[PDB]
């Protein structure tokens, strides 16, 4: 059959076409009805629409161009869309549509219906380990399609994680994905999740999506992150202090696996030595894993969210919603002409 | 214990970015 090699490669070749020559300006915002905002973040918010011409739901996620430049936030924007609209993965949000107007960019992504993973994990408290390992499995095949295009990740977090109606994740939000070949020097990311040579403002590679990885894991079943405090300092202290304590409950194949993801010397962190992804796909905590199963969705999931119809938003919380406002001037017209 | 610690901790919901 068909080799892992061989496989990336066909994924490489497909990406590439599509990072070359992007698309652009495929709708207009009155193509869509906006129904209720989803969530929202730094630079604007995402809302449930629906396409007229075809009724279908979609989550259009809008952001205000000016907001962007004023953060500094013009070139991470420019790589997410671009690198959003060139992926195709069975656990990554596929953009059907973006465009920009006088004001704002648009991306219109398929929507998630079964709301964030944050929502269900604080919740229930804690995922059990095969419940955790079920989600850690997609984003470890999800990691190894998006290295093998020399795209890092760095913001992975239960926040950017959705449950599909099937009980699958879906990765959102590409705002600090990158395509580098060398490494990168961006302290971005969340506290918690943060591998500590971004926090020494070293160089660093795809490992830190590695340990990122180890953060997700842990939270998954303890129900708590292996680093908090009120104060980010704090936080980043912890991080690298090189000290972690786990949970009574968690096994002792979790352990090991998490030891070795949680790794302060990212020169022998797991996903980084000579076998690559293949340390952390043969390690015994995921032994009963079925690589092929998950990425074929033919696994049952531990859970399947609740669905009372389309347009439902049960799963996820309520935000004031305001009008969006389109000035007569187009702003920051030249920052934004790729896109 | 470090879940009461963590759920009485400022750190609970939706966490911003750096
Ligand atoms: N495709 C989607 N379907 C459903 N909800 C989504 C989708 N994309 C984003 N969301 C919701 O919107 C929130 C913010 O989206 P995103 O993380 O991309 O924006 P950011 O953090 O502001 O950058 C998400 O945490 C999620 O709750
Ligand atoms: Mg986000």
């Amino acid at each position: 059959q068909e080799s892992v090699k061989e496989f990336l490669a066909k994924a490489k070749e497909e990406f590439l076409k599509k990072w070359e020559s992007p698309s652009q300006n495929t709708a207009q915002l009155d193509h869509f009805d906006r129904i209720k905002t989803l969530g929202t973040g730094s630079f604007g918010r995402v809302m449930l629409v629906k396409h007229k011409e075809t009724g279908n739901h979609y989550a259009m996620k809008i952001l205000d161009k000016q907001k962007v430049v004023k953060l500094k936030q013009i070139e991470h924007t420019l790589n997410e869309k671009r690198i959003l609209q060139a992926v195709n993965f069975p656990f990554l949000v596929k953009l059907e549509f973006s465009f920009k107007d006088n004001s704002n960019l648009y991306m219109v992504m398929e929507y998630v219906p079964g709301g964030e993973m944050f929502s269900h994990l604080r919740r229930i408290g804690r995922f059990s380990e095969p419940h955790a390992r079920f989600y850690a499995a997609q984003i470890v095949l999800t990691f190894e399609y998006l290295h093998s295009l020399d795209l890092i990740y760095r913001d992975l977090k239960p926040e950017n994680l959705l449950i599909d109606q099937q009980g699958y994740i879906q990765v959102t939000d590409f705002g600090f994905a990158k395509r580098v070949k060398g490494r990168t020097w961006t302290l971005c990311g969340t506290p918690e999740y943060l591998a500590p040579e971004i926090i020494l403002s070293k160089g660093y590679n795809k490992a830190v999506d590695w340990w990122a990885l180890g953060v997700l894991i842990y939270e998954m079943a303890a129900g708590y992150p292996p680093f908090f405090a009120d104060q980010p300092i704090q936080i980043y202290e912890k991080i690298v202090s090189g000290k972690v304590r786990f949970p009574s409950h968690f096994s002792s194949d979790l352990k090991d696996l998490l030891r070795n993801l949680l790794q302060v010397d990212l020169t022998k962190r797991f996903g980084n030595l000579k076998n690559g992804v293949n340390d952390i796909k043969n390690h015994k905590w995921f032994a009963t894993t079925d690589w092929i199963a998950i990425y074929q969705r033919k696994v049952e999931a531990p859970f399947i969210p609740k669905f009372k119809g389309p347009g439902d938003t049960s799963n996820f919380d309520d935000y004031e919603e305001e009008e969006i406002r389109v000035s007569i001037n187009e702003k920051c017209g030249k920052e934004f002409t790729e896109f | 214990t470090t879940y009461a610690d963590f759920i009485a901790s400022g750190r609970t919901g939706r966490r911003n970015a750096i």
